[PDB]
């Protein structure tokens, strides 16, 4: 319209809050050892 | 009685030293840091969130025309299209073939989730280390936060302890600094003003809740379909998504020195560097005299192993033939070797068993018992194992 | 546990560049 169009306000519902949500463990990794050397087989199920 | 010492920065590792009067009998101080701290003094300069574009309603004038009107709008940007013909469900909105005009409005508003999404901008400068130390001196177990600044003494029990300076001025912490999820990251942001479309400052309002918002999004209006009623709007995407995706990953996983980054009191804990030097008023009353505590005679260390490993992989043995039976303290003054048992139980005539970790393959270290010394040799073995779980205790 | 005993092919392990 022409003259002045502002007349409330309204307020946004489902805004971002905080909580916590379950996030995935990744599996076990196998540690062999070395002389100054740590060599890791990996074996993941999801990327990691 | 003064004293001081050099203890280092490390979390874990007992720091263990006696202090040696003459006429009196030595005083064992244990020393255990358990959280070392690095706290920023910290400045805001502003926070950016995502956008919303705000795209006023189209004015729209039939055989007409409309000029500009200027709402002071964060990057309003105003334009005025001519030959429109629009369309509702209804139908055409008026006859006027050409001679029709949109004025379309377009500006820049902050998201509605940018009080619990947003990425606060800090200058940091000035860190004051604080340190949580579990001193232990003559049975008198204590448990004390303490500040590495030059006077700034903790006093229990008459003990007065006062710690710093610190032997190293670095913080992982930059002049620049981002907090985001809880993650601190460090990134050259601009100055309140000087953002560009694309990256972090794109939006930058001083508060979460603040008033008036700079905004650079390189907005751009385009024309309107024939037969439709919008405002296209152009422009860069949000610098925050960018900044989130190409992230430069936090000093949480990225700090030198060993550093464990934390939340909104901004700090950075078990940092492993520096030697903090201490030093203690010790109330004399604390002192008992040698001649009520056990004075020995014709000690003699042997070795019984030594393994230089990280942990008290050494167990030295001293015979011994004392005046009564109690406690007195033992320790390495050289790095030769660092002792586990900062105090032994003494009979009369027994043997006590002392164990230790040290680095060198031929020792040869001065122990200290009740009174006098003894020089404790021998040779040691290398370790079965070359990987570990704790640090070095020597 | 460097490949050697000193008591070579320990100290070049152990300690290199030597």
């Amino acid at each position: 319209a022409a003259g002045a169009t502002l007349k409330g306000k309204l307020h946004v519902p489902f805004l971002l809050a905080d909580g916590k949500c379950t996030v995935p463990l990744a599996p076990e990794p196998m540690i062999t050892f070395g002389f100054r050397s740590v060599s890791l087989k990996l074996h993941p199920k999801n990327p990691t | 009685y003064e004293h001081a010492t050099t203890m280092p920065s490390q979390a874990g590792i007992s720091y263990n030293t006696i202090v040696n009067r003459a006429g009196y009998a030595p005083l064992p101080i244990s020393i255990t840091p358990t959280k070392i701290k690095l706290i920023p003094t910290v400045n805001l300069e502003y926070v950016t969130c995502h956008y919303k574009t705000g795209m006023d309603s189209p004015a729209i004038k039939c055989c007409g025309s409309q000029e500009c009107t200027p709402t002071y709008r964060p990057d309003e940007q105003c334009k005025v299209f001519t030959g429109v013909y629009p369309f509702m469900w209804g139908g055409a909105y008026c006859f006027c073939d050409t001679e029709n005009t949109q004025v379309s409005k377009a500006y820049v508003m902050k998201s509605d989730d940018c009080l619990a999404d947003h990425a606060e901008a800090y200058k940091a400068h000035t860190a004051s280390v604080q340190a949580f130390l579990n001193i232990t001196v003559g049975e008198h177990s204590i448990v004390t936060t303490v500040y590495v600044n030059g006077e700034t003494p903790v006093n229990f029990n008459g003990v007065k302890i006062t710690a710093g300076p610190l032997s190293t001025a670095w913080t992982p912490f930059d002049r620049k600094i981002v907090q985001y999820a809880g993650e601190i990251y460090n990134y050259d942001f601009p100055e309140y003003g000087a953002g560009q479309p694309g990256a972090f400052g794109d939006i930058q309002s001083r508060t979460v809740s603040s008033s008036d918002l700079y905004a650079n999004t390189n907005l751009v209006l385009q024309r309107p379909k024939a037969g439709a009623i919008h405002v296209p709007y152009t422009q860069a995407p949000s610098g925050f998504e960018q900044w989130k995706k190409d992230k430069a990953p936090s000093l949480k996983f990225t700090a030198p020195f060993g550093c464990e980054i934390y939340t909104n009191p901004i700090r950075a804990e078990n940092c492993a560097v520096g030697s903090i030097p201490l030093a203690f008023d010790i109330p004399d009353a604390l002192f008992t005299r040698v001649s009520e505590t056990p004075t020995l005679s014709a000690a003699e260390c042997t070795l019984n192993e030594c393994v230089y490993s990280s942990d008290f992989g050494g167990i030295a043995t001293v015979k011994y033939s004392a005046s009564k039976s109690g406690k007195c303290a033992v320790h390495v003054p050289s790095g030769t070797a660092t002792l586990k048992e900062a105090a032994v139980e003494l009979t009369e005539q027994g043997s006590a068993t002392i164990h230790f970790s040290t680095a060198n393959i031929h020792p040869e270290f001065r122990l200290q018992i009740c009174t006098s010394y003894v020089t404790c040799k021998g040779d040691c073995h290398p370790p079965k194992d070359h990987i570990v779980t704790h640090p070095q205790y020597h | 546990t460097a490949p050697g005993n000193p008591h070579i092919t320990h100290y070049y392990h152990r300690y290199p560049m030597s």
